[PDB]
RNA sequence: GAAGGUGCGCCGGCUAGGGUGAAGGAUUUACUCCGUAAGCUCUGGCUGGUCGAAGAUACCAGGCCGCUGCGACUGUUUAU
RNA sequence: AGUUGGUGGGGUAAAGGCCUACCAAGGCGACGAUCCGUAACUGGUCUGAGAGGAUGAUCAGUCACACUGGAACUGAGACACGGUCCAGACUCCUACGGGAGGCAGCAGUGGGGAAUAUUGGACAAUGGGCGAAAGCCUGAUCCAGCCAUGCCGCGUGUGUGAAGAAGGUCUUCGGAUUGUAAAGCACUUUAAGUUGGGAGGAAGGGCAGUAAGUUAAUACCUUGCUGUUUUGACGUUACCAACAGAAUAAGCACCGGCUAACUUCGUGCCAGCAGCCGCGGUAAUACGAAGGGUGCAAGCGUUAAUCGGAAUUACUGGGCGUAAAGCGCGCGUAGGUGGUUCAGCAAGUUGGAUGUGAAAUCCCCGGGCUCAACCUGGGAACUGCAUCCAAAACUACUGAGCUAGAGUACGGUAGAGGGUGGUGGAAUUUCCUGUGUAGCGGUGAAAUGCGUAGAUAUAGGAAGGAACACCAGUGGCGAAGGCGACCACCUGGACUGAUACUGACACUGAGGUGCGAAAGCGUGGGGAGCAAACAGGAUUAGAUACCCUGGUAGUCCACGCCGUAAACGAUGUCGACUAGCCGUUGGGAUCCUUGAGAUCUUAGUGGCGCAGCUAACGCGAUAAGUCGACCGCCUGGGGAGUACGGCCGCAAGGUUAAAACUCAAAUGAAUUGACGGGGGCCCGCACAAGCGGUGGAGCAUGUGGUUUAAUUCGAAGCAACGCGAAGA
RNA sequence: CCCGGGCCUUGUACACACCGCCCGUCACACCAUGGGAGUGGGUUGCUCCAGAAGUAGCUAGUCUAACCGCAAGGGGGACGGUUACCACGGAGUGAUUCAUGACUGGGGUGAAGUCGUAACAAGGUAGCCGUAGGGGAACCUGCGGCUGGAUC
């Protein structure tokens, strides 16, 4: 409603819950944009737009030992409280494995490229 | 604890009254003893404790423990009050220091002595 | 009128408006309407000076406050 | 109300209601004005991992003050600490007429307090004022006196030394411990003492000469050198040598757990300890003492205060079904947040640059005190602000759109949704009449009560009020509170199907406003049943109750008020997602067109249940799971949702809402046991049926009580009393 | 059905385990606090009176070196007077705060005294919430609501 952002998140969250395999929901460019940085930092194998003038936004999700490969997602800035923060401060998920998506205005793209390319920005979510 | 909610209102941190008022933020006070006598415990305890009214110096009336085996104070004496309460003394907030003013130290006390006040011998 | 306080006479200088009102104009239809300079008349404002002990100067013209009993109140009554 | 602007004038060093004349009615304020209490502010300091919290000593920047109030004068600069004038309080002098003073400058005194120092030396250094200079003043400053006040550094000895000396303590009486600790043997002597030597903090000045500059000048004067003489307060210096002798130097707190460290003796809920748990009522590791040990050490503890621990105000980083916490419920203002696409802009956002962010301090690398404390070099930092330059992913804005949210148009469906009027049946009560004769009514049983004046019962008639049996259903509608007979009229919403239309018009919501059970209050009606109060009868030791007989307000209606409930799902609203299974209400679609079921879908309404969550109980698509927007609320129990004040009310009261004091817990869930005038099953001379007894009588025995010189002592419900006693 | 016992289940605020726990009035003591005719202080608002010195304006007047001048006297100044501002002080009337006050109300703590036994089991009349009335007291009763009620 007033975060499709955050829908996105819950809605993978949720279904590696459930044992789903692929989710589907309307689609945008922060939504396929956040999802290209998560298909290619191997957290989801794949995602495809629908073209049409209702376009949804389609995941394939991903199990290495029926683990979901996504530990947890937890969603940073929030419409409420809208979090910003410079090359140096970006934060570090889990000392590093994990990704803390920044949109930065080299596009949206990953904490660690944020800092190859000293740029800041918003920090969407947290990824592990 | 919503963000919007604070920001209005901020939290508040609550200041905790000293529990030694009459002493106002000084660490002992001088006081004259207007009546000295003995009271009895609360439930658990049995006993004949030597407590004494004194009319501090700023006004204040309280009542301090006498620690220590025997005193010599009685009334219009002059003496130095501490703090600290003592727990099966109801409405006893301090404590009087022995071997100041006018109360002696316990005599023949040979361990602890410079928390009452005794002399080395 | 709670209580309480300030000003107040007289003579100048400047100044704001009522009313009435020949003219003139209009309806130059008529006991008509609008309006009118001067003159009379009423109400102010801002300043200055001045006399006395005293300017609401005489006559005239609330004393006031606090607590409490009774009757709610205006009224009526033992003409004497 | 000079209040806020404007105009003219005045005034200031300077703009300005700074002042004034006139004109207008403006100006500030829930983004907290005004008022009350407190308070110098900052760099900084303490604590903290940080975010934060507390604080504003020393030192530094600014400010304000100078016995209190006010005022100007001079001056570049003051409305002036050691200047002026006036008024006031105080102290002092006086010849009574008048005068003098301002230590919150440095010492010092009296006083207050728990508490904070010498009536010191010198301008030697660095500054300041004056002066051409010499030089003078400087309680600035540099030093010295006192104080463990703090930080730092050193010492109070070193090695050997069993005799395991003596004594003390404990003891199992063997011994252990004090204990290499002492004694003894060797040894050094920091520091302290005495003596001796001994820098540096000193830059300079005077004098004379010389060189240069200048001027007409070789004179005067200025500057650079040369030689000489002189300047150290501290200080009797830091520092360095020699002598002597272990000689001059250890105390404080604690030992039950938290917390490192235990025995004995004395006491015996007394004495006392105590930060909490708590200890002590006759064998105390918790009191007092001794020994031993522990920790610390010229310090050791106690208090007072801040932060931390405390995630116990949770931004980082908490909660609200039952532990404290979702407003009773809607609507809605400010605000907060807002679907999706394109383009622009650049406030946010990001990077860089520039200026600033005083010095000291914090931090990093070095340097100098024998090291350290301390000083100091450089760097880092000051997370901020301002400007400029780049970028356009997201937010904000602008412009243009889109239909996923929201809404409108149409047909239909169900409903105790609401309001206004009528109408019906059953029943109760009251009254009238007939029959008919001893009860009716009530209770555990009674009695009050009604009845021979004919009750109850039965039949016929009449009046009146209230509620709507069956239908009826974890059924329906409503924002909630609530809404049940039927019909007519007025009217809101929801659900349902497709098409059509607008195009984010949305969500939430502090204030605010509206509705809000029952009781209650006001005015007027009405009143059958029921029934607070009240009365009587019972029960009971009592019964201001439970039970019975009556019975008033009230319950009913209209119009007002109240504004509270366990107003509950103890669960705020809105949106999205996450296995299923079994019912049910209103629809829709497809198979079945079935006659009559089945499968999807939607809005509700229930029961299980995977995952997930939960302290547990349990929730589990109607979440208390995964999220997001907004709001309300909680910070231990009692005091207390009370007092006081404000607002509201006719009142009753409601709402907002403390503190002192007091307690170490209140609390939720669940487990074991125990218990129940809870339930289910079963047993025992437990009950039921009987046999014979005790309690009545005389005698034997024991016990209590009494008495005694003793009536020896113990046993005290069952489970003591012909018991120890199987024999005074 | 009386007593005691055994098993299952249920409710519990009990664990000293119902010979439990526990509520309230009254009697006594102590502590803090509310109300209270008042009484005594601090601070402060408003309306006024007052007006020393000083500053500025005006001039009943008196005096006067710099300038001008005829050497008369002018210009300017000083003092005096006077007005404006204003401190002290005074008057009235409020507000607020602190301390006390006969008496009065509740609250807490007590070594335990009197009267009951209200709740906890179906606590022996299920309990509790709102409200109203009543009663020595816990409480009782009516009306509506809830389960945070036992048996079934
Ligand atoms: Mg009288
Ligand atoms: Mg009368
Ligand atoms: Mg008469």
């Amino acid at each position: 409603m007033q975060d499709p952002l955050a829908d996105m998140l819950t809605r993978i969250r949720n279904a590696q819950m459930a044992e789903k395999t692929v989710v589907s929901m309307p689609s945008s460019k922060l939504k396929a944009a956040v999802a290209k940085v998560l298909k290619d930092e191997g957290y989801i194998a794949d995602f495809q737009i629908s073209s049409e003038v209702k376009p949804q936004l389609s995941i394939e999700l991903k199990y290495f030992e029926g683990k979901p490969v996504i530990e947890e997602v937890k969603r940073i800035s929030r419409p409420g409280l809208r979090q910003y923060k410079s090359v140096e401060q970006l934060p570090k998920v889990r000392g590093g494995l994990g990704v803390s998506i920044v949109s930065t205005n080299k596009g949206v793209m990953t904490d660690r490229a944020a800092r190859a390319a000293g740029v800041g920005g918003e920090v969407l979510c947290t990824v592990f | 604890a919503t963000i919007n909610q604070l920001v209005r209102k901020p939290r508040k941190r609550m200041v905790d009254k000293s529990d030694v008022p009459a002493l106002q933020n000084c660490p002992q006070r001088r006081g004259v003893c207007t009546r000295v006598y003995t009271t009895t415990p609360k439930k658990p305890n049995s006993a004949l404790r030597k407590v004494c009214r004194v009319r501090l110096t700023n006004g204040f009336e309280v009542s301090s423990y006498i620690g220590g085996e025997g005193h010599n104070l009685q009334e219009h004496s002059v003496v130095l009050i501490r703090g600290g309460r003592v727990k099966d003394l109801p409405g006893v907030r301090y404590h009087t220091v022995r071997g100041s003013l006018d109360t002696s130290g316990v005599k023949d006390r040979k361990q602890g002595r410079s928390k009452y006040g005794a002399k080395r011998p």
